[PDB]
């Protein structure tokens, strides 16, 4: 659910490695969609982490997940591994796709 | 119940059928017909003449599953454990859940639910059967003994009757997801009111009213709606089968609505009866202003 | 009514029909939604009150010995079962049920416990409110002409009733003989020669009636294409779930074109004005429903 | 019916028509979503913009949290993927009507065209499809549209025509798709990410080959790098069909090539059996545009490399369809 | 006049009396420089502390109100009264807007949560209700109090609710899901009036307690309440132990809150008192004869130097503070 | 519904709320607690032994 | 402050089916009280104009009605010969001293808020004592029908006007007419004194001298039924300056709690508000179709009231 | 003093069973829940 999802993606952005969801498809299509907004959040927490003006010395890179701010490494990524081949699979929202 | 009823031979024919199986042991209704046709009324009605006393759920938007067992249990210590006879009407409306029918299953199949009391309403439970066996001169002390005697209270005093609409797929579908429904009960099917019972509620509700017309001329090709009407009607029997007809008018309306594809609300019989009413009330009051 | 009434208005129009209607009996409005609806409705059932309910589609079943008047007389007391609690039912108590949903279905128990009030809008009823809003939005002073004279004739033919009831109950409580007391030709003198105001009064509004509605017909062309357009929206559902419209929104498309019209900023011929008005409403409408 | 070819103006009609009462219902067919578009607009209005995706129970607190929050303060929210809760949004809905919110107060409900969507919230807000746009102008226009008059023209002089010739390809490969059997094998989701992803490599390969200079030589643009890239993993990634990974490179080396900057590049060959598409001479992306709007309307498959015979009887579907809508409701 | 260190002095600036009845509650507008007063009469009588004059009375209840409240931004005030019905008022126009029905016995008390979307009510059928502000539809039922519940009262930022009752307990409770966070009983007698701790004041108490500095940062959530015992007792409400007891007052606390900087307690009880107490120390630092009768409810200006205070005796007093 | 009750020899132990009027007002006007039950008092009751 | 009343009323209650004569204010609450002449005083909130409650002790016509300082008893007056005193918490008769024969047409009590005067149809002063009940002095020297009595701030000095034309002013000590005044053209109706915020005004108003200890000394007004209004020295006991312009019979008179105005009722149907300082405002304003009997303005809230023939009392926002 | 009085309904089927479940009643009030209770009785209540 959006629960353990969150709690994982903090764990992996604390740590800073890298997360391959096998059959992310079998989640419920509303908990994919909610997914959505924390792998939006890391991502763009990662983005604004690439840019050159980010020095070290200021203040760590956070996302919000969980409504806590957790910071985020920039080793970490986030896979998902799917085979849309099979009937009664949920279909991934556009936002998230 | 201080509401009128309008008695003609099916509501006889039905309070006799329910009277019938109100009187025998494990006795258990399943009435099918329109909502409005008097189905609940009738059975308060015969609850009332033969001592039942009637129990209803009162359902609401937060009503869920406990609420239903804690209703069961109430109604079933009041049968055994007080040794009441126990008319429970219950309605296709009350059941908001399979679970209700798993309940309702077990309970008219096997006269009791395994597992509805444990813990301390159990113990509840067994200390008010322990006092009932006392009261009818009974000595009973184990639990099991005392469990079976209150099975077989519950089975000579409890009554249940599940009133609901005839939809054929309903109906399927409840053959098999409640089976004892169809087993445990006697399925009367009282229908919508039929021509004839509506001719004869308009004759006995507008006896009152005048419609009175010594020089009416009967047409000669009347528009016999009503089929055991005398062959040279009155002008009050006239206007009772033009009411008849009305009714059918409206139920024709909603069948074509819904062929074409538009939306259909069902005509019951609360709407002749309100017909009726509106006739007897705007006669009156036009009669009156009019003199 | 025999059983209380369920309406069905969308538009909402009905709602505060029955606000104005029962406003002074005190009429409180509620919804099954409110958690609190118990303490409502036991109040209104204990102390008469008018109650209107709305969101009918979320229906409480404990309403059911209401809506039944399973009523209980005992000892000059009305008694009503509300859930486990007996109420004082008082006379005066009425509840009225609505909802905004014209597509929402019910179950079959509840439409027999209601008497369904249906607000639907009919093609006359849009085509005169079409040709009021136009003849405000162009002619205001023919409209402002209008509904004044439109009050003048509903208060001059209460009027004429007063005085003719008036007429009837002077001449049906004398006590002998017309002439045997004056007062009486006093007051049929009376009387008389108000009729006879009223009546001259209520021919120059008759007549002025005539020139506005004459004046007024230039536009009815523009209101029967507008009922038209709305009701062609309307059918649109039936080739996709998506299509649905509402009434407002024809409405929000009228006032567009009417008031936020940039091809109306110079042209002052009321005729060329009209042409542009329909025009602009074929294609604003294309635009905002495509 | 020519304001409906053109890209849709959502500023005008969230400034003006729209009431902040009246819901922005955003239905898309599936492969397509709005969120981009208002994000966009909420960023050149410099409105703040609350997104919420729903689907969670604390997504519906954090929802109703924001509505109540931004009826009052007057800014944006974002509700997307709502067609998973019907009872949710009727709830919403009936929330929505007894509600005086502030002027600047909007909210935009993203969802994907749904049977379940209730009809009582689409009766109650206004609704706006998002779809393939109808033609390969339309597709253009549209491409154009979104990407920032800024973005494309940068320092090299070149980049201008790559974006063109990036929006040729990504209009003609999403206007294939309207033949099913014939354009692909399958309905492939190109879409505007793929579009994105594309106009980012040729930024990031420019701008490696191009040191700021102000103008380069066609044949020093790295052709096969950006060919590479699209083949393999931009356009080429959703491609699981050896012939249609075939096509893709078919279309590739077509287009992206120097020939391409010739004045007398063709961009299609024979659409109409004599004559056939020429490639803007233009530089800027001013001229681009012009030419893009110039374009004849009629349009044939032969546009897209495929024969004309290809749309008849789809045409005929339609046009037999489009009876059946006027006898249905008449 | 330190800015954060005022305290109120025996000379009273006005004595405010229309009131026919006892003053139940008196509040400060948050923004204006008006103050607010209700009384047993059914009337909601409003005066401005600067100048000391009686401005306007609002009336529309039945029976005595019990409790008056303002929203963060003092547009709309929340009153309730023995009538069973809670009335929202429109500040500017002077109005009541809506009224509330459903509690089934005397309500005690109300609050607008921070948000102000939100009105929350506890009544004597031991139960408290949420209600919209917007709609005035009751959409939270907090039941777990054995008696009457007497007063409801958020926290700063709204996820919290603490409940004082006749049952001899305070009940902290989350709004978002309904449960009871923490059961805080150690009064020996009902308990009167609670408070919550304002942030300036958090460090303070973790330096008058000898609390230890936590981790986290945030030191938890303190309240406190005023009981019947003579007992004001102020609790961590994170961990549910009572941090310290303040004793000396000489009958029943009424009303007890923070000096706004979060340096001093202020209480009122039935011994005609109105006390300032150091709680560095824990011991009271002054005493004063506020009234000549008991004294029901005190109210403390978040910036001006003013404290209103009610009493049984039909006066509302004010004192400037040096 | 005044009433009268017969027999007063065998008095119930009941009415001592009712005859003893310990009444409360408010929340309901008047208010009797009836054994277990929080009973609202009428005011045209009355009672005769 | 610069409190006027204005053409348009706010309520116009109408209670009374009898003529109204007294119309008076509590001292602290929101509550005004009227006597009429149907022996029932009647209680209003003014804010509302919202019916209270009434009291029917009285058997005759009610003539005045008095609160104390604290406002906690109202004391009544009558044609039966009699006065009340009621307790204001719960609104009933406590003490009905008797004698002070024939009708009574005035009653006040003193600031001390332990004695009442009475005046009445008998040509003397009685002086009652609110604990007991008993007469204790009784002050004549009136040979007429006294019709209105009013004390000072601090309960010392009295003034009594009658039909006798003359205004005598009493000592609550001595139990002598420190001054009498008869000067009026016709007969004294109702008399008023001045605050102290007033009597700085009067000094650039008169041009009057101060004595050796500085101070004004008390002062005086007095209606008379002569359409004129004076104004009084109680020291000396010579005239300041006079008003006139009233076309009718004048029933009260008192002075604006500013000390700055004067207003005025008068049989004229209408309400007279005007300056004497400077002699600018002479605002008329019709206030009753028939004859205005009594009229009072509130100490602060900006509010008078009007009580009249017509069985109607009407409440007027100053401004 | 915060005393919760408790009086027990005493009528003429009131049996020694019903004296003890009212006293079973006050203890578990009084001694598990730490609720202080005034018991008060009366004479005419005693009927055994
Ligand atoms: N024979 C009858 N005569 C008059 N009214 C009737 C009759 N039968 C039913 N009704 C009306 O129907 C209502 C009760 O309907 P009910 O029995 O609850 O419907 P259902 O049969 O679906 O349970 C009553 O209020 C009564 O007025």
């Amino acid at each position: 659910d959006f629960q353990a999802m969150g709690r994982i993606f903090v764990g992996l952005c604390q740590v800073g490695a890298w997360g391959c969801f096998d059959e992310f498809n079998r989640l419920e299509e509303r908990m994919l969609s909610a997914v959505s907004q924390q792998v939006q959040c890391i991502q763009e927490a990662l983005r604004e982490h690439s840019n050159p003006n980010y020095d070290k010395t200021s203040a760590p890179i956070t996302c919000e997940l969980l409504n806590k701010q957790v910071k985020v490494s920039p080793d970490m990524a986030i896979f998902i591994t799917m085979n849309p081949g099979y009937a009664g699979r949920s279909n991934l929202p556009d936002n998230l796709k | 119940l201080d509401v009128p009823l309008v008695l003609f031979n099916e509501v006889l024919d039905h309070v006799l059928r329910i009277d019938r199986i109100f009187r025998q042991p494990q006795g258990h209704l399943l009435l099918i017909g329109v909502s409005g046709a008097g189905k609940t009324t009738l059975s308060r009605f015969v609850a009332w003449m033969n001592g039942l006393s009637v129990y209803q759920i009162k359902v609401h938007r937060k009503y869920t599953g406990e609420d239903f067992d804690e209703d069961l249990r109430t109604v079933l210590r009041r049968s055994g454990c007080k040794n009441e006879k126990i008319a429970f009407i219950m309605d296709e409306s009350n059941v908001l859940d399979s679970g209700f029918l798993e309940r309702m299953n077990t309970l008219l199949a096997n006269g009791e639910v395994p597992g509805l009391f444990e813990g301390d309403e159990y113990a509840t439970l067994m200390t008010q059967c322990k006092e009932g066996a006392q009261k009818e001169g009974l000595m009973l002390d184990s639990h099991e003994e005392l469990y079976k005697w209150f099975t077989s209270q519950v089975i000579r005093n409890l009554h249940v009757v599940f009133t609901m609409n005839p939809s054929s797929e309903g109906l399927k579908d409840r053959a098999a997801t409640s089976p004892a429904l169809f087993n445990r009960c006697v399925l009367n099917w009282f229908g919508d009111w039929s021509t004839e019972a509506l001719y004869q509620v308009g004759k006995e509700f507008t006896s009152k009213m005048d419609l009175e017309k010594p020089n009416y001329i009967v047409p000669d090709y009347m528009p016999v709606v009503y089929d055991k009407l005398p062959q040279p009607p009155s002008h009050r029997e006239a206007i009772v089968n033009s009411c008849v007809f009305v009714h059918q008018t409206l139920h024709q309306a909603n069948a074509r609505l819904a062929k074409r594809g538009g939306r259909t609300m069902a005509i019951t019989p609360r709407h002749y009866l309100d017909f009726i009413n509106h006739y007897a009330n705007l006669f009156h009051e036009k009669r009156s202003e009019l003199e | 009514f025999n059983r209380y009434p369920l309406i069905i208005d969308p538009s909402g129009q009905a709602t505060e029909f029955i606000m104005n209607e029962y406003k002074d009996r005190k009429i409180t409005r509620t919804s099954f939604l409110d958690d609190a609806f118990r303490k409502n409705l036991e109040s209104a059932l204990r102390f008469g009150n008018p109650l209107l309910v709305q969101d009918v589609e979320s229906y409480d079943p404990v309403l059911n010995p209401v809506l039944n008047r399973e009523v209980r007389r005992t000892g000059g007391r009305v008694l009503i079962t509300l859930g486990d609690q007996d109420i004082d039912l008082s006379p005066s108590f009425v509840i009225f049920l609505s909802t905004r949903d014209p597509t929402v279905e019910f179950p079959p128990d509840l439409c027999s416990r209601v008497t369904f009030v249906n607000f639907t809008v009919t093609r006359s009823s849009l085509q005169s409110q079409c040709l009021n809003e136009v003849l405000k939005a162009e002619r205001p002073d023919v409209d402002e002409k209008r509904s004044d004279l439109l009050k003048l004739q509903g208060e001059f033919q209460l009027r004429l009733r007063q005085l003719e009831k008036s007429l009837l109950q002077a001449l049906n409580e004398v006590k002998g003989r017309i002439l045997d007391d004056d007062t009486i030709i006093t007051t049929l003198e009376n009387l008389k020669r108000e009729a006879a105001e009223v009546t001259r009064k209520v021919e120059e509004t008759d007549i002025v009636m005539q020139e506005v509605e004459t004046v007024s017909q230039q536009y009815l062309p523009l209101s029967t294409a507008c009922s038209s357009i709305y009701f062609t929206m309307e059918s649109l559902k039936q080739i996709h779930f998506l299509y649905q419209y509402s009434l407002q929104f024809f409405l929000d498309i009228y006032h567009n074109v009417l008031y936020e019209n940039p091809n109306l900023k110079g042209v002052t011929d009321h005729t060329q004005r009209l042409s542009i008005i329909t025009k602009d409403l074929f294609q604003v409408a294309f635009n905002r429903v495509a | 019916m020519s304001i409906m070819e053109q890209p849709l103006d959502l500023t005008h009609i969230v400034g003006t028509e729209v009431k902040p009462n009246t819901p922005v219902l955003m239905c898309s067919v599936p492969g397509y979503d709005a969120s981009g578009h208002v994000e966009d607009l909420a960023a050149e209005q410099n409105t703040q913009i609350t997104s919420i995706a729903i689907g969670s129970a604390e997504g519906f607190n954090q929802a109703d949290k924001a509505i109540n929050t931004a009826v009052k303060s007057g800014r944006w929210v974002m509700l997307k993927n709502v067609h998973l809760a019907p009872g949710w949004l009727m709830q919403l809905e009936k929330k929505l009507h007894s509600l005086q919110p502030h002027a600047c107060f909007r909210l935009f409900l993203t969802m994907e065209i749904n049977p379940k969507v209730p009809v009582n919230l689409l009766r109650a807000g206004r609704i706006f499809v998002f779809e393939p746009p109808p033609g390969v102008k339309a597709n253009m226009l549209r491409t154009f549209s979104s990407i920032p008059v800024s973005r494309i023209c940068k320092s090299p002089n070149e980049r201008a025509r790559l974006y063109f010739l990036l929006a040729w390809f990504h209009a003609i490969i999403q206007e294939r798709l309207r033949y099913a059997p014939l354009g692909w094998s399958k309905k492939y989701e190109f879409g505007e990410s793929d579009l994105r992803s594309a106009c980012d490599t040729v930024d990031t390969w420019l701008d490696d080959t191009a040191k700021g200079r102000q103008n380069i030589s066609p044949d020093k643009i790295p052709w096969s790098a950006l060919k590479t890239l699209m083949a393999q993993s931009i356009y080429g990634g959703r491609v699981d069909n050896e012939f249609d990974q075939r096509l893709l490179n078919t279309f590739l080396e077509r287009l992206f090539t120097t020939r391409s900057f010739d004045s007398e590049f063709k961009l299609a060959c024979k659409v109409d059996g004599h004559k056939d598409i020429q490639m803007p001479d233009g530089i800027r992306r001013e001229e681009f545009v012009q030419w893009v709007e110039l374009l004849p309307d009629t349009q044939t498959p032969s546009w897209l490399g495929l024969p004309n015979n290809a749309e008849r009887v789809l045409l005929t579907t339609q046009g037999v369809d489009m009876i059946s809508k006027m006898l249905k409701m008449q | 006049r330190d800015p954060k260190e005022w305290i109120p002095r025996p000379p009273e600036k006005y004595a405010l009396s229309g009131h026919r009845s006892p003053v139940t509650r008196v509040i400060f507008h948050p923004v204006f420089s008006v103050m607010v007063s209700a009384s047993e009469d059914a009337t909601i009588k409003v005066w401005d502390y600067e100048t000391g004059d009686f401005e306007r009375t609002l009336k529309g209840h039945t029976d005595s109100v019990q409790d008056i409240s303002f929203d963060h931004s003092g547009k709309l005030l929340a009153s309730c009264s023995a009538d069973m019905t809670i009335k929202l008022w429109d500040f500017q126009g002077f109005e009541c807007i809506r009224t509330m029905h459903g509690h089934d016995h005397n309500v005690s008390s109300v609050a607008i949560m921070p948000n102000g979307d939100h009105i929350v009510s506890a009544s004597r059928d031991k139960t408290i209700k949420m209600w919209e502000v917007q709609t005035g539809y009751c959409v939270k039922t907090f039941t777990g109090h054995r008696e009457w519940v007497r007063m409801v009262r958020p926290n700063q930022d709204g996820t919290l609710i603490a409940s004082c009752s006749n049952d001899q307990t305070v009940r902290v409770w989350v709004v978002a899901t309904k449960e009871c966070k923490a059961e805080l009983r150690e009064h020996e007698h009902v308990v009167e009036c609670i408070s919550w701790a304002p942030e300036s004041s958090y460090s303070s108490i973790s330096e008058a307690t000898g609390s230890e500095t936590k981790k986290s940062g945030k030191p938890g959530p303190f309240l406190l309440s005023g009981s019947r015992d003579k007992t004001i007792k102020m609790w961590d409400v994170s961990t549910g132990m009572c941090l310290m007891t303040l004793v000396g007052h000489d009958n029943w606390v009424r009303g007890v809150l923070f000096h706004s900087g979060g340096k001093f307690i202020l209480s009122c009880a039935d011994d005609k008192t109105l006390r300032v107490w150091d709680y560095k120390n824990k011991r009271c630092m002054k005493t004063l004869n506020a009234h000549e009768h008991f004294v029901t409810s005190l109210d403390f200006h978040k910036t001006a130097p003013y404290v209103v205070t009610g009493s049984v005796d039909q006066t509302v007093k004010v004192w400037e503070c040096r």
